[PDB]
RNA sequence: CGCGGCACAUCCACCUUGUGGUGGGUGUGGGUAGGGGAGCGUCCCUCAUUCAGCGAAGCCACCGGGUGACCGGUGGUGGA
RNA sequence: AUGCCGUGGUGUAAAGCGUGGCAGUGAGACGGCGGGGGAUAAGCUCCGUACGUCGAAAGGGAAACAGCCCAGAUCGCCGGC
RNA sequence: GAGGAGGGUGGUGAUGGCGUGCCUUUUGAAGAAUGAGCCUGCGAGUCAGGGACAUGUCGCAAGGUUAACCCGUGUGGGGUA
């Protein structure tokens, strides 16, 4: 139902797919937790950027 | 209209060489050297504004650590106590009450002790 | 009067004096290299050495008739919208 | 003082009824024997110049 | 004396002491109340957070001075890049009456 | 702003460290902290607070036996060759106070205040120090907490 | 007008052979970096008036006169004279009473009676003719004092 | 992240619902070659007004100011 | 496996495409992986890599340090993580 | 106003940490690469053309516009090739 994602690492050495994935997740700066809804493509993204984000499922 | 570009230039010249007084060498004296040094001085002062934020923090940390170890507690556990107790003081004022009030600081240390869990497990 | 005269805001554009300090357009003024362009200007004809598009294509076919009887046309529908009544017109009346 | 039209490129280029410059698609002049008819109805006509040859051609036409 | 908390920083002031605090929204005269982190009576210090949300330092905004002219002149190297800009941090003076 | 370092503001106490059985690294670190004055909260890297430190019984200060015969103290004289290698073994049966003082001076910072500070450390081999004019209070070493 | 190199006197000698001196390769004592040497990109005797259109010029003029009539600052008059002998006494009287302003235009015409011969020497008062009437001068001038012959022939030529 | 102060871009509620401005939300503000935009200062001509032998420019010193180019004040020098 | 092409859905701010003005650039370096030539070599040379960084990027770590790791500086703070 | 306590600018600055000049050119310079001993004055993107292109602004409008020239003295009025 929910995920509360937060960048925890920058996107300098991050390849293109990872950086566009953090755009399309909606992550701007580091401690920047966005919330992502129903998880079919959102879990795809949250696989493509694992080292960069942290997920602790919000309510 | 031949302009005689003196005045226009002497403006910034006098600028640099009044903001360059007190330089050992050909630097308060001459203009181009005062300019080379102005560029270096202002990058130095820029870097030192940030640097001094960080450096005063490291100094305050040394002081809080000294007063802590005067109270038999280390700085690490002191901070972990003042966190778990929650007294939202910061290293600056913590160091000030460290200097002037050994009494208030020792109250703070007992606060921190009373807010340490049990052990090195958690 | 003359102390109350200004152009339209949009004209009277600031001239770009280039070699005026590295804050606006600085040293190289726009030709930012040591190349050929940095001292002079390569023409529009020269293409590197390979035949330019004006030497490898063929001259356009046919001649130009020296005696080309060029006319001037007037539009019959727009000769209507020139003369709504009309009745009498003629080349002099058109001009 | 009075701009010269580049001759050689006004004798090879043609401004049409509107802003189009039409070159002549004519590697179709010397050897037309091996060349199939296909490759000549491919090379018989007047082709609107592409973009990557326009900004210069017009300054050749002026 | 109390460690007033203002402007994202914290200050240590007893009664009647001037403080160069951030650009508080205010004028001269009308007072203003500022939270504390730790208020002390020598041996009676206050530490428990809910005991501090009650203790409110209060003082009269006055003066609304400016900081000093912080001259920035960024300049990297052969790069050939200067960027000179300055800064007067807006401030205010404060007295402490609690 | 601080209130700790000013004119005539710092206090001068004394300390006697009996280098009885202690190891050289802990001893020198302890004396160095006392000497700079970090044991003090009224601290600053510009000023010289800190206490005159005396190190007594430095004759018998513990070093690994396998180091009294291996670890060498080179000191070059500028002249070609002239590298004056010397182990801490002969250096100990000659000047143990020089060994200890060397370790301490090595743990201080590298500046001019380092000189003004190290002029405060006395070290002696026998138990008998001459600076009893003061009340040199024994400071012994104690790991703290955590 | 200033002498760019090639107009500067002399300096067609390359002093100091290229290499072996220790100096800078110079090429001419009249190089722009020298003293007395040429000017570069210097002022030459330009002759610059823009070639504006007839409609724009005339329309600007009649806009300025429209302003003057819109305030009520046009002062058409019959003759600015005492009648035949050019006298500036009465003519100053009649202008500085006819105007009350500081700057005045006076469109008299190619007749001297006391118009374009007597009201001169009056600062603020410039004299024109019904056809060399222009924009800068009607704007510079506060009042626009006509002479009925000037006004009527002006109207009649503009239609 | 906090707290203040500038700037830019998109967006709405607006004033005159495109010009130009009020409020806000969001994003943004390293930078070379280079591109755009906005600007400081020198001098000359006009219009307006204004200061000047009670002291113009120039110069020097101090005290201020602007986000930058730079600006003003004050005194000393000077003498248009 | 990847990558590539398409379509379908969700997300995302200027990202895209068309057409003009104005440029620059066309000596690249190292580093990761994949390969060539080298000798199972080079701080070598030449390629690939919606790989990175320097170029053109400062700050922290690397003793010192263009290319390594953390991180992309709008200014201020004697504040925090 | 004295020896002064609080305080404020101004010399200087014991002492600590940070820190590899400017330029040009370079993959890369503090560079043991170039150039500069210093100060003051001068030194580099201009202008001409009823030029070519694109654009901002302004006349007039299926038009716009005059060139040489003629009248006049403010650059004003004619001049339809």
């Amino acid at each position: 139902s929910q995920l509360k994602i937060t960048q925890v690492r920058s996107t300098i050495g991050a390849r293109w797919k990872q950086r566009e994935s953090l755009r399309t997740l909606g992550l701007r700066r580091i401690r920047h937790s966005v919330i992502r809804e129903d998880n079919a493509a959102t879990r795809g993204l949250i696989a493509v950027v694992r080292h960069l984000v942290e997920v602790e499922p919000a309510q | 209209a031949r302009v005689k570009r003196a005045v226009n230039a002497h403006k910034k010249r006098r600028s640099i060489l009044k903001a360059s007084r007190g330089y050992r060498g050909q630097r308060s004296r001459l203009y181009r050297k005062a300019k080379e040094q102005q560029l270096h001085s202002l990058n130095y002062a820029y870097r030192d504004r940030r640097a001094r934020k960080g450096e005063f923090r490291k100094l305050w940390i040394a002081r809080i650590n000294a007063a802590a170890r005067l109270n038999d507690i280390t700085y690490n556990r002191l901070i972990q106590g003042l966190k778990a107790a929650g007294v939202e003081v910061d290293r600056k004022n913590l160091a000030d009450i460290a200097i002037s009030d050994p009494a208030a600081f020792t109250a703070l240390v007992d606060v921190a002790r009373a807010a340490l869990p049990e052990d090195v497990n958690a | 009067k003359l102390h109350d005269l200004r152009p339209a805001r949009g004209s009277k554009i600031a001239r770009t004096r280039v070699g005026r300090g590295d804050g606006s357009k600085g040293k190289t003024a726009g030709r930012g290299t040591k190349g050929t362009r940095a001292r002079k200007q390569v023409p529009v004809t020269f293409e590197g050495g390979q035949m330019p598009i004006h030497m490898r294509l063929p001259k356009l076919k046919g001649f130009r008739n020296r005696f080309r009887t060029e006319y001037e046309i007037v539009n019959v529908g727009d000769i209507n919208r020139l003369f709504p009544q009309g009745g009498a017109v003629g080349v002099d009346d058109l001009v | 003082p009075k701009a010269k039209t580049h001759s050689g490129a006004s004798k090879r280029f043609r401004r049409t009824g509107t802003g189009k410059i039409v070159r002549q698609k004519a590697n179709r002049r010397h050897l037309l024997e091996h060349k199939p008819s296909t490759r000549t109805r491919r090379l018989d006509g007047r082709t609107v110049v592409a973009a990557n040859d326009t900004k210069r051609v017009t300054s050749l036409l002026n | 004396y109390a460690i007033v908390k203002t402007g994202g920083k914290q200050y240590k002031v007893a009664v009647g002491d001037v403080v160069k605090v951030e650009k508080l929204e205010s004028e001269q005269g009308e007072k203003v109340s500022l939270p504390v982190a730790l208020v002390v009576d020598g041996a009676t210090v206050t530490t428990d957070a809910k005991a501090l949300a009650k203790v409110a330092v209060t003082g009269e905004v006055l003066g609304h001075t400016k900081g000093p002219k912080i001259r920035i002149h960024k300049f990297k190297n052969k790069t050939g890049y200067h960027k000179r800009q300055g800064h007067r941090q807006q401030l205010t003076v404060l007295k402490v009456t609690g | 702003p601080t209130y700790a370092p000013k004119a005539g503001d710092t206090t001068r106490s004394w300390y006697v460290i009996d280098a009885t059985d202690v190891v050289l690294g802990r001893l020198a670190v302890a004396a160095a902290n006392l000497l700079r004055g970090k044991h003090k909260p009224t601290f600053a890297p510009n000023v010289d607070g800190g206490d005159f430190v005396i190190v007594i019984n430095a004759d018998k200060v513990a070093i690994s036996g396998d180091k009294l015969q291996h670890k060498m103290v080179y000191r070059h004289s500028g002249y070609p060759g002239g590298l004056h290698k010397r182990t801490i073994g002969e250096l100990m049966q000659r000047h143990p106070d020089r060994v200890v003082e060397k370790a301490i001076l090595g743990m201080l910072p590298k500046n001019r205040l380092s000189r003004q500070i190290q002029r405060k450390l006395r070290v002696y081999a026998g138990p008998e120090h001459p600076h009893s004019a003061q009340q040199p209070v024994p400071y012994e070493l104690k790991q703290v907490a955590q | 007008s200033t002498k760019t190199r090639g107009e500067v006197s002399g300096g067609g000698r390359k002093p100091y052979r290229q290499k072996g001196t220790g100096r800078a390769r110079q090429g001419s004592t009249r190089a722009p970096q020298f003293t007395g040497g040429g000017v570069v990109h210097g002022p030459k005797p330009r002759d610059y008036s823009q070639r504006t259109p007839k409609k724009m010029i005339a329309a600007a003029l009649r806009g300025a006169l429209s302003d003057r009539a819109r305030n009520g600052r046009i002062h058409a008059i019959t003759e600015l004279v005492e009648g035949q002998n050019p006298s500036t006494k009465s003519a100053r009287a009649f202008l500085a009473s006819l105007t009350e302003r500081k700057q005045v235009l006076v469109v008299i015409g190619r007749s001297d009676e006391a118009g374009a011969k007597s009201v001169r020497n009056l600062p603020g008062v410039h004299i024109l003719a019904p056809d060399q009437l222009n924009t800068y001068d009607v704007l510079r001038a506060d009042d626009v004092v006509f002479s009925v012959e000037a006004l009527n022939a002006y109207i009649a030529a503009n239609t």
